[PDB]
């Protein structure tokens, strides 16, 4: 294993004269100028020798054909562009990752931003790139530095076809190739010298190297939900944890790392493994191994089911009619879990079965306020056929093997491992609270907490059979959904704890497309609004979310609130998809709907009549609900008297006032698309809700 | 055998005739604005044992 | 192997696991421990017992009757951008197919769990006890939704199933759950000629079963099948408490295999425990 | 000897019952306390379980065995389950409460709070089905060898319990009415075994 980690360290540096390059510009190759700038550190040999000549040795010529394999004076393109959408451009500011900032929106006013502010990007790289040690114990620590500073950075940026992925994914889907390319040529048996197989001839491309693992640890759901009840929060921390710490022991059982490694977010995990004759039963014995330590724990409440598809190079590309086959890729290894998720538990795991952790997980969950969770060995929570699982506090270095720390990437990234999980952050109050706490310091509001369940709706559609409009050598390539998928992890697993900013809430698994928080009501409404607004910046409007919310009291169990919102965004995934379900199985407005015609237009002109008047009240407001609610013909006519009466008794200073809310209030009343109505049923509730006193 | 339960049976005979308040719908456009609770099957003024209990 | 039992359920509940979830059928250990709790009722246990270890006894799991009679899924046969997609979180809430569709099904046919019940919960409570507040979930069958153990004709059995309708089938039985009606109707031979025992080629197994050990290797690796879990305590009136079983696992209905095998009743005794806890597990079939 | 007798008494409600329903969200202008309904028919019902539970305590009170052997018991070896399966009811006179002119078979009370010492109201929508709804009772005694001559000391307490929930509520919130109840057209048929009918039918009344 010495060989391949001066191989990994240069796959990830081939480019790392870009960044270097485009900071304090000059003329001259930026392949050279990466090396010039690296032999200052540590002046490693090896490393280098990758930097100099991969662009025209038997160590560089792995880097040249996975540097085509990824993908075969501009600021960086947008991964929305291509899409069923024609009029965008929506360059990303090239600023770097934070944590603690809002998000660069991409909008398409940030085209010329292209040389200007790339030496704030590359002050920080010197901070952490200096003191390397370059061995396989700091392997992520430098794949921190290039998600958290070289993710808005472009890659080539010139005037060529790809245009659009950035240069952290590049790096890593690159070096996730290289050492994948490695493992097939050493596994086949031959290494007499790069430049026969990959320079001198590109037949390359056609056999099926480098196959694309997988799993899905199923059962996720019924475990969690069905058990004084923030215990729920480190049940649902405690499985990506062991997400987590399955797509990392396949990669410790393989000379392999996160670069190997396409999406890991809730369950579901995608790799790129190497076709060879040893990786495919490395996996049979590693799903064997890991499947018997869920029966002797959970029996068979959880399962792992490792498929793989073994592609070819040649369908990755987009010059042939490869996108017509880059499903299959994904496919061979869907049709091999969906076959796993069917036939599961071979013989001996049966007829030996014909024949605690309920109280150590209650030790994890006030190791929740801990930051740093330690990979120990018979402890305390397994998460292993071996191995624990330990919060630890600032007093580490007891016998770790990896240090999962918190979702820092900048206060926590100075000590050795930075292995990162990136997980719920704003844990605000205890979950008995949040119905108490919705009250102002007016004291109105009424007393319930309430529970959003949501989901993106067609992601997994958007991330096979996406980029999919342009020619049938259409561009459609893995390194565009590469970074799709990790748009999506990166908003997600990040960019959700910053809405959540002091919305009195707790965000439990922000993950793949779920998010299920629960908070205050008030609060939980507001998060959702600046959830999808911010969502549909990020996304070029075209790829919705659906949102249940569910209205309780205190004291309901968390299995009655979880299931009757989560049979509630079910009515919200059959409205249209795009549709937020409030509170019951009825109010299902169209999403953007909601906003620009409930909660923002009509509930404001309700809140701006009955506070800025005297005479009015929650009298009038009930009996405007009720005839809202019943709707004959004969309560059209009805409410014109009730509305016409009523000018007649205010005080001919604000009869003029009330005179422009009942002319837009019965024209909502009486149409024929039966759409205004039901709005202003909703926001009469919304309001009389949050006005009510003790 | 100290169980037993008895019925105090009595005969409500009223004057200013009561209105014991029911069905706060919105009323219909001149008609009664605040009816008084019946029995559904014969629509005859009831005093119900809620009202004879609270007050 | 002979009639349909055609079972009127109206309000049962067959929970799996909990008490807050019915099912909306019943696997073969729920008839069959309810005919052998009949048959301890009435004296003809033994009776029973000698016909139920005969070779020639069958059984199946219960599946939907309501204008014909429907069969569990194939587990394992579907043999284009987004309802490929879209279809599979529609064809996984799709498990009770009709007969005359099955042969269609294998071939490519959309269905989508014709609606047979109202699987809601109520909730309950016993008011002086500070702490019970419970629920039980409840299946509720749509007016004329059937469930038909398919069996080999007994004057034994008609005699033992007939006392089921005034007994109760399921769980929350004295309590107005799981009472129901019979109609012993004549198999159609288009569902009759597909039913086997000991066949060898591509058979889908219709009620849940548990192999002979030389067997259960064989149903392995050829066979699409689906686990369950036969947890649960024992009912018996000779305890004066209430014992765990032994927890089988058993391969639930619609398990495709390649071919036939043979199944057992498992002996599910606690340790030191009276008489004898039974589950069965033969299996039946059902060829494509 | 082994049979299984069947009551079929006709419940109807003097005064309009409530039964609760289950905990659903309600709106502002709704009704608070819908009862509980088969999704299918939407119709009331009365739940066997609250016809057990109300027979159970209500028996409770007088024999204080033979209140275990009646409703079954976890303890008790031998009586698990004891000898009785409720059923719930339905509503037999749908067609004939129409006719006597009902819009809909459940009325919706109307009441509130006077909360003490400030005096505010506190309002409250209770949905209750409506008196002379007739439900449909069926109680079933299964006989077997284990019985020995007990088979009219428990039919001085089932006809006891009925008489006793004549005289108290049926579910719901009573102590406010909502449970003057009657059980008419008493009969016990024998719908499977063979036993007579004339000893415990002309115990009625
Ligand atoms: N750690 C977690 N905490 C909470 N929810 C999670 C977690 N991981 C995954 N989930 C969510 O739970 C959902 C339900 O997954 P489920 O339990 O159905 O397994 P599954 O693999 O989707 O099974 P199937 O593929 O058969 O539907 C997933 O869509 C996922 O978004
Ligand atoms: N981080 C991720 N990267 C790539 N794909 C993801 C990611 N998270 C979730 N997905 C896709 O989203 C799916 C989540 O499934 P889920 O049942 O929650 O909704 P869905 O399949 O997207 O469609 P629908 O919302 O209509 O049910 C996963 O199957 C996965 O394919
Ligand atoms: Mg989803
Ligand atoms: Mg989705």
């Amino acid at each position: 294993k010495k060989e391949k980690i001066d191989l990994f360290y240069g796959a990830l540096l081939h480019n790392i004269g870009k960044v270097i390059q485009r900071a304090t510009g000059e003329r001259k190759k930026h392949a050279l100028v990466g090396a010039d700038w690296f032999d200052e550190i540590a002046d490693n040999q090896v490393i280098s020798d990758q930097i100099r000549y991969h662009m025209a040795d038997h160590l560089a010529y792995i880097t040249y054909i996975a540097d085509n394999i990824a993908s075969g004076y501009t600021n960086q393109a947008d991964i929305f562009n291509v899409f069923g959408a024609q009029t965008d451009k929506r360059y990303f500011k090239p600023t770097v990752l934070n944590l603690k900032s809002k998000p660069n929106f991409a909008s398409a006013t940030y085209e010329p931003f292209s040389k200007g502010d790339y030496a704030a990007i590359a002050t920080r790289i010197k901070n952490e790139l200096a003191e390397f040690e370059f061995n396989q114990v700091q392997i992520d620590s430098l794949l921190n530095l290039f998600e958290a500073t070289l993710s808005f950075v472009p890659s080539s940026t010139n005037t060529k076809e790809i245009a659009d992925i950035s240069l952290a994914d590049h790096s890593r889907l690159t070096a996730a190739f290289a050492l994948a390319i490695y493992d097939y040529l050493e596994d086949k048996g031959r290494h007499n010298y790069k430049e026969d197989l990959f320079t001198k001839v590109s037949a390359f491309y056609e056999e099926e190297a480098f196959l694309l693992a997988s799993f899905d640890l199923s059962g996720i759901q019924d475990f969690i939900y069905n058990i004084a009840a923030k215990q729920l929060k480190a049940r649902s921390l405690y499985l990506d944890f062991m997400s987590e710490y399955i797509a990392d022991s396949l990669l410790d059982k393989l000379g392999l790392n996160r670069a190997n490694m396409l999406y890991v977010g809730g369950g579901h995990a995608y790799f790129v493994l190497a076709n060879t004759e040893k990786t495919v039963e490395t996996l049979v014995q590693f799903e064997k191994d890991f499947n018997q330590f869920l029966l002797a724990n959970f029996q068979t409440r959880l399962y792992v089911a490792f498929g793989w598809g073994s592609f070819a190079a040649k369908d990755i590309m987009s010059e042939l009619n490869s996108p017509e086959s880059y499903r299959q890729v994904y496919q061979k290894a869907s049709r091999m879990i969906s076959k796993k998720k069917i036939s599961r538990y071979d013989y001996q795991t049966l007829m030996l079965l014909n024949r605690d952790i309920c109280r150590g997980l209650y030790q994890f969950s006030k190791e929740i306020a801990h930051d740093h969770f330690i990979i120990t060995e018979n402890e305390g929570l397994p998460i292993g056929p071996n191995a624990c699982l330990k919060g630890v506090a600032f007093e580490k270095l007891s016998q770790e093997a990896f240090s999962r720390v918190y979702v820092k990437n900048d206060y926590k990234a100075g000590t050795v491992k930075a292995t990162h999980v990136f997980v719920g952050d704003y844990q605000c109050d205890e979950i008995y609270n949040y119905a108490a706490l919705s009250k102002n310091e007016n004291g109105l509001g009424i007393k319930r907490l309430a529970v959003v369940r949501l989901d993106v709706d067609d992601l997994g559609a958007a991330f096979m059979a996406g980029f999919s409009q342009q020619g049938n050598g259409q561009y459609s390539t893995l390194s565009r959904s590469a970074t799709f998928s990790r748009s999506m992890s990166l908003f997600f697993k990040v960019y959700i704890n910053q809405f959540a900013s002091d919305k009195k809430l707790s965000i439990i698994y922000a993950g793949g497309d779920d998010v299920f928080a629960i908070g205050s009501w008030q609060d939980i409404i507001a998060f959702t609004v600046e959830l999808r607004e911010n969502f549909i910046k990020w996304t070029n409007g075209k790829l919705t979310l659906s949102a249940g919310i569910g209205l309780f009291a205190d004291k309901t169990p968390i299995s009655l609130m979880a299931h009757q919102t989560g049979e509630l965004e079910e009515a919200a995934k059959g409205n249209e998809k795009d549709s937020i379900s409030l509170f019951s199985s009825d109010y299902t407005f169209k999403f953007d709907r909601f906003i620009t015609n409930v909660y923002d237009d009509k509930l404001e002109q309700i809140r701006y009549f009955f506070n800025h008047q005297d005479e009015r009240g929650k009298n009038f407001i009930y009996k405007l609900i009720e005839l809202l609610r019943n709707h004959d013909r004969m309560n059209m006519a009805r409410l014109a008297y009730y509305l016409t009466r009523l000018e007649e008794l205010t005080r001919e200073t604000d009869r003029d006032k009330f005179k422009t809310f009942k002319n837009l209030f019965y024209s909502w009343y009486t149409n024929k698309n039966d759409k205004d109505r039901k709005e202003a049923e909703l926001a009469l509730l919304l309001y009389i809700y949050e006005i009510r006193k003790d | 055998m100290t169980f037993a339960k008895i019925k105090f049976s009595a005969q409500i005979r009223l004057e200013t005739g009561l209105h014991i308040g029911g069905s706060d719908a919105f009323a219909a456009i001149g008609a009664i604005n605040s009816p008084v609770i019946k029995d559904p099957i014969t629509n005859l003024p009831i005093i119900p044992g809620s009202s004879l209990k609270g007050k | 192997t002979y009639k349909l039992y055609i079972m009127t359920f109206q309000n049962a509940h067959f929970g799996s696991g909990t008490l807050d979830s019915s099912k909306l059928t019943f696997s073969a250990d729920r008839i069959f421990s309810a005919l052998v709790l009949e048959a301890l009722k009435m004296g003809k246990l033994d009776a029973f017992l000698a016909e139920a270890n005969q070779d020639k006894f069958t059984l199946t799991d219960a599946f939907p009757f309501q204008f014909g009679p429907f069969l569990p899924k194939p587990i394992g046969y579907p043999k284009d951008v987004k309802e490929v997609r879209r279809q599979a979180k529609l064809s996984k809430k799709l498990q009770f197919l009709a007969l005359e569709n099955v042969d269609d099904y294998l071939n490519g046919e959309l269905f989508e769990n014709e609606e047979h019940a109202v699987i809601d919960t109520v909730t309950k409570n016993q008011p002086h006890k500070d702490d019970n507040l419970y629920q039980v979930a409840t299946t509720r069958f749509s007016n004329d939704t059937s469930l038909y153990v398919i069996a080999n004709e007994s004057d034994l059995l008609n005699e033992l199933m007939s006392s089921l309708q005034y007994s109760g089938l399921g769980g929350k039985r004295s309590s107005g759950f799981g009472r129901f009606e019979l109609d012993i109707q004549n198999i159609p031979l288009e569902l009759s000629d597909r039913l086997t025992k000991n066949h060898s080629d591509k058979v889908m197994s219709l009620t849940t079963a548990l192999p002979v050990d030389a067997d259960l290797e064989e149903a392995m690796e050829d066979g699409h099948y689906l686990l369950t879990k036969s947890s649960g305590f024992a009912f018996s009136h000779a305890t004066n408490e209430n014992y765990r079983k032994q927890d089988l696992y058993k391969f639930a209905s619609g398990s495709t295999f390649s071919k036939t095998f043979e199944g057992q009743i498992v002996d599910v005794r606690p340790l030191d425990f009276p008489h004898a806890v039974l589950n069965y597990a033969k299996p039946l079939f059902f060829k494509l | 000897t082994f049979a299984k007798i069947k009551f079929s008494a006709q419940i109807r409600l003097e005064t309009g019952l409530h039964i609760g329903g289950s905990d659903a969200f309600a709106a502002i202008g709704a009704i608070n306390s819908p009862v509980i309904k088969d999704p299918i028919t939407n119709l009331p019902i009365i739940p066997g379980s609250s016809l057990k539970g109300k027979m159970r305590t209500l028996l409770a009170k007088v024999y204080n065995d033979i209140l275990s052997r009646l409703f079954g018991n976890s303890k008790d070896k031998r009586f698990k389950m004891g000898r009785l399966i409720f059923r719930d009811a339905f509503l037999s006179n749908a067609d004939e409460l129409d006719s006597l002119g009902v819009r809909s078979y459940t009325e919706v009370k109307f009441e509130n709070t006077i909360d003490r010492i400030t005096a505010e109201a506190n309002p409250r929508q209770i949905e209750r089905a409506i008196r002379n709804s007739t439900f449909d009772f069926e109680l079933i005694y299964e006989i077997t060898d284990e019985n020995e001559n007990q088979v009219e000391e428990d039919f001085k307490v089932i006809r006891d319990g009925l008489k006793l929930l004549e005289l108290d509520y049926l579910g719901g919130s009573g102590s406010r009415g909502y449970g003057k109840v009657a059980f008419e057209n008493l009969k016990a048929t024998t719908v499977f075994g063979n036993y007579d009918v004339k000893t415990l039918n002309e115990l009625l009344t």
